[PDB]
């Protein structure tokens, strides 16, 4: 009513492409507890690395790591089919606990983090500086990851749909499509956003008839 | 590796 225990910085986890996904925002009143559900990046994925982050940067790395833990015994499934519920819990004492629960297996793994963990009152204010100071640089970073993943999806889902079709697809088309996948898979390895969209364009155009069959 |  006169004071207010708050979070000076955003708390969350590294997600695919080295982006920080925030779970609990900046200047949040403790106690607080938010959850959010995630999944796997490669098919037949058996574990996920929860890597805990503090700070206002979009790149995972430009932020302060607080810890890191795996949840395994993920029963084999298609990618992005598991339900990994990551929960952040801060009590009256300032202590952050972070679980991940496989909603199938029913397994669980928590890390507890002392209120004294992560950046001191000075670094907090630098973090906020370097955030405002690199708003755009990270704006460019975010939309590239989004493109990397938007790309990375399109690749996987096409390779599926090509197996799914088989005989049904003109060899004519399956050549034009198999080349445009190879090119897009290379584009993904670089950092050139344009190029990724360029090969996603090429795929889109030569894939007209593949789409039809899947539908 | 985790995805949204």
């Amino acid at each position: 009513v006169l004071l207010l225990d708050v979070t000076p910085l955003s708390l969350g986890i590294e997600t695919m492409g080295g982006v920080m996904t925030t779970l609990i925002a900046k200047n949040t009143t403790i106690p607080t507890k938010h959850s959010q559900v995630f999944s796997t990046a490669e098919d037949n994925q058996s574990a996920v690395t929860i890597h805990v982050l503090q700070g206002e940067r979009k790149r995972a790395a430009d932020n302060k790591s607080l810890g890191q833990f795996n949840l395994d015994g993920i029963n084999p499934a298609p990618r992005g089919m598991p339900q990994i519920e990551v929960t952040f819990d801060i009590d009256a004492d300032g202590i952050l606990h972070v679980s991940a629960k496989d909603k199938n297996s029913g397994k669980e793994q928590k890390i507890t983090i002392k209120a004294s963990s992560g950046l001191n009152e000075d670094e907090i204010q630098k973090m906020v500086r370097d955030a405002e100071a690199n708003a755009e640089a990270d704006r460019k970073f975010e939309e590239l990851v989004q493109t990397r993943n938007q790309g990375d999806h399109l690749l996987h889902s096409t390779r599926k749909q090509v197996e799914e079709a088989g005989d049904k697809l003109p060899a004519d088309d399956k050549t034009a499509i198999e080349s445009a996948l190879t090119a897009l898979e290379t584009a993904l390895k670089g950092e050139d956003k344009a190029a990724i969209e360029a090969k996603m364009q090429e795929l889109a155009q030569v894939s007209q008839k593949l789409m039809e069959i899947a539908q | 590796t985790l995805v949204i």
